[PDB]
């Protein structure tokens, strides 16, 4: 199907093979996640594209490892995800991303403030 | 043929007498008209005249338009895509389509 | 040197009327 | 294909030799062609060689033809519409379609 | 970019002949 | 159907939602036609999208409540209502039409006029 | 796809590698594809690959090209048209075809 | 505004080989 | 729709978003679409959506794009032909189609 | 005058997935 | 069918239809031709499109009443017309055609020369 | 089928046709074959297009009576002919083909070149 944002809250094997080439660092047997630990994802054709982790703290939220697999990058996959994530969050008022282990700085800060997001110290910012 | 609700059109960039290219995922059809436009916000789409006999009432389509370029131009256009469900309520608008992966 | 390219597309919608005596 | 009055050609704007699509009410097939002259002030739709696997005579058929230009003269191009009814006799011409309202 | 657009139409238009062995 | 011109004398059910989309400062209720005053509409698809009404004295007609919707403009829609009317009462010589009501004048003028009406004091006049 | 001997391609001007429609008398069948080039001379018309779910061995088709040019253009254009009968054997060329008349 | 006319044609040629096997 | 392995796209110097013909060897059907690109590497030719009712796993095709030029460069214009076997792999790329003979 | 010509081509590649539910 | 040229030595009464709107002037009745005296017409979709009368006077022929319907010139037929019978009748060295009832000498003459022949006093003359 | 390359062992009855028009020089009768001289044959639609004999020394090989048919040329066969002799005798570190018999040696000499060849006294020589 088109692409599509999920929140994943159980994982089939197909999930665990594509979360392993979208994050080769983790093991997908410790992506535990609860209310305020999330993990969504972008969807498309029955395969996973992009995901990142959203943890909750009522009007404060944090995103880290977020993750568009190479091959698809530049064609809106990253907008969509982290648009979905907020969209679905309401009650986060001021959202966190610090930049910790990204492959290049430029190509997120041009990203992030397309967003709608400012570069601050240590990362990116994005309140209401 | 096809009336289409203005707003549609203006989502993906189609132009009142414009070709266009039916595909229809119901039945498999696949036909070439042109558009007519339909009142804004009426969410109608109406296979009229002869194109009645390739869609029914309830059928899901892909309509799409094609324009020409220079090659240098197409290897970095962006297409105008509006994606729909429900009752022709339209959920996203976007300018491409993903890399499908193994 | 002249390409066809997809200018956009409605994905998915739903046909709301079909009527042979509509023009058309 | 397909043979046409020359007076329907003009009023449509249709060449001699122009291509032509034919949409087929009657039965729903849908074709491509190109444009013959038939004597003006026949009435004549003669549909010929392999094009008539496609219509039976007394068959009702939409006749069009695509033309190419810019994006900014689409926007405000005219199309050149002859309607008919009973034995091919013209009832109007004009340079617009209607919007469909609900 | 060129846009493909209806030039004119014959609308509802009757068959006057049919046949296999005319040119064509 | 394609664009027809229809003399009304009945009221459909439709034609009754249409006519109060043509013409909201009327009750379709009081809208009573006889011989010489009539109800003419431009029809397409099975929904009205002009009205006119049309009021027959002899050799002289009037012509009121002139409106195409909105949505349907610049089309010809009016051009081809305001001929049929015409053509259907050949036994008029002189067609009048006020300016009361109108929305824009500049807009109604430019169009009476291709309509081969002479702009007046007080409205439009076409005479054979 | 349709391998054409490279006189009949000469004949009617379609060059080798251009899109050519091919309309079947006997099936009634109507398909897209391009033209092959085949030995001068050896009055072949082979119908290849997929395209040989629409035709057999003896039928009778007519293999057009189209081309675009402005509208000013086209109102002067002399279409190259080539007839044949027997096996293969070239009857005429010439650069109209007649009106049909009542 | 650019038209799209008939540039030739083959008037009733006869089909010589049909195989699916060809290129093609 | 039909999502092609890029590698594929490259050899046959065709584009993402481009309109491409398709034509099946397997049950005949030919029909248009636009490309999509698949993962490089991945060997995946995914016929997607309406398409899908006009193939099936393992069908055989061929899949076309057409370009359009004045008729001086059209006479020496090359195409780019890319040719597959077994599970799509590439067996040879070439700039011209041999001329079939007698 | 403008001619329409062949590109290039894929030939006799195999259909790995066919999915209505795919986009599209 | 096809354009083609026809030697015709029976009429049907569709042919007599057509060689009245060809030929105003003669009753299809007094069209007598045998072996010296022929008419050849071309055919196009089961009507005829033009003719002509040939008195053949062995190697000596002549050409009269040459006409092709006002709808169709300048479309190929005459040219067609007059090859066919000039192939058709290959005995004959000088062929002769008069410039009496010509509707226009310069467009004869301009048909007449493409076709080969040299403009004479009175007419027009091909010899091999 | 598609333009592929064979080496004929055996020879049907069309492709001791295809090889009377490839070598009219020849008659197929005394075209004897072994393992060390070789006839490899480009196949397009049923028939042989172009043909080259081998002959094999172990490291040595050499090349004769090349040609593609005059209606191809200019279409890639020769190329692929000669790549897949070549790919096909792995072993050979040395080719050379003679420039014996050759219709117009600038136009040889041009292919040979393409192909990696490099041109000398007598013809033309590849070494890896
Ligand atoms: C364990 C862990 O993951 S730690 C975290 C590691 N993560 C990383 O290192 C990030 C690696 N990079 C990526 O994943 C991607 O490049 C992302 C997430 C930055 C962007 O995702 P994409 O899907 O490619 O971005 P998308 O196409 O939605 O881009 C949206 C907008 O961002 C901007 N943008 C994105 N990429 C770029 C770029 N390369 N250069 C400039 N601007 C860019 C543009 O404004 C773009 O809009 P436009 O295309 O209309 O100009
Ligand atoms: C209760 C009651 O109704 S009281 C009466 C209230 N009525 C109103 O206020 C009138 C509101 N306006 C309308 O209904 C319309 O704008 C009308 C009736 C004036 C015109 O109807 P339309 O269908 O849009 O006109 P149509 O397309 O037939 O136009 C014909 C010609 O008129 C002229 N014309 C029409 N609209 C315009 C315009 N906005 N500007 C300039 N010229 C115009 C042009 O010459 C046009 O021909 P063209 O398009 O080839 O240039
Ligand atoms: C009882 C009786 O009939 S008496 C005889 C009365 N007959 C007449 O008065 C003749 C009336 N005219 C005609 O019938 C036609 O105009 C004819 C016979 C002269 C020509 O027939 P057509 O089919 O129109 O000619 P066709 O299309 O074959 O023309 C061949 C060539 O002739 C020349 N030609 C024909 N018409 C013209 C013209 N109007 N002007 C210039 N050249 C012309 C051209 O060289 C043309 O070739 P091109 O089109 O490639 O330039
Ligand atoms: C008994 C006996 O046979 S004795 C031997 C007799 N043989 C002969 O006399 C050879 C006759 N000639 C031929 O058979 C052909 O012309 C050959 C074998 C030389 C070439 O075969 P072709 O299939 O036409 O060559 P191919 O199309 O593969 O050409 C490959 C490259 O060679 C070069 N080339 C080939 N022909 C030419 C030419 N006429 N001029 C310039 N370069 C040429 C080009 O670089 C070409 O690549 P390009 O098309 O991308 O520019
Ligand atoms: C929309
Ligand atoms: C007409
Ligand atoms: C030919
Ligand atoms: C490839
Ligand atoms: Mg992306
Ligand atoms: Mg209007
Ligand atoms: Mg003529
Ligand atoms: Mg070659």
């Amino acid at each position: 199907m088109k692409l599509t944002i999920i929140r994943l809250e159980k994982f089939s094997d197909q999930d665990r093979i594509d979360l392993q080439k979208i994050w080769p660092e983790y093991s997908p047997s410790s992506l535990q996640v609860d209310d305020n630990h999330r993990i969504y994802a972008a969807r498309f054709n029955e395969r996973l594209l992009a995901a990142v982790r959203v943890t909750l703290s009522g009007t404060e939220g944090a995103l880290d490892s977020l993750r568009v697999r190479e091959v698809t990058r530049r064609r809106g996959v990253g907008q969509y995800l982290l648009e979905e994530v907020l969209r679905n969050n309401p009650g986060v008022s001021c959202w966190w991303m610090a930049d910790a282990g990204v492959e290049d700085r430029g190509v997120m800060t041009a990203f992030m403030q397309a967003l709608g997001f400012t570069a601050q110290q240590g990362g990116w910012e994005k309140c209401s | 043929x096809c009336a289409i609700d203005q707003d549609f059109l203006d989502a993906a960039g189609i132009l009142e007498n414009e070709a266009i290219d039916i595909w229809n995922v119901t039945n498999g059809k696949r036909f070439s008209t042109y558009a007519i436009a339909a009142e804004r916000g009426s969410r109608i789409i109406s296979v009229n005249g002869a194109a009645a006999h390739c869609a029914s009432v309830g059928d899901i389509v892909i309509i799409a338009s094609f324009v020409t370029m220079p090659d240098e131009e197409a290897r970095t256009w962006r297409p105008n895509v509006a994606y729909f469900e429900g009752d022709n309520e339209m959920k996203r608008t976007a300018k491409a389509i993903p890399v499908q992966v193994a | 040197m002249i390409r066809t390219m997809l200018q956009g597309k409605l994905h998915r919608v739903k046909v709301t009327h079909a009527d042979l005596h509509y023009e058309g």
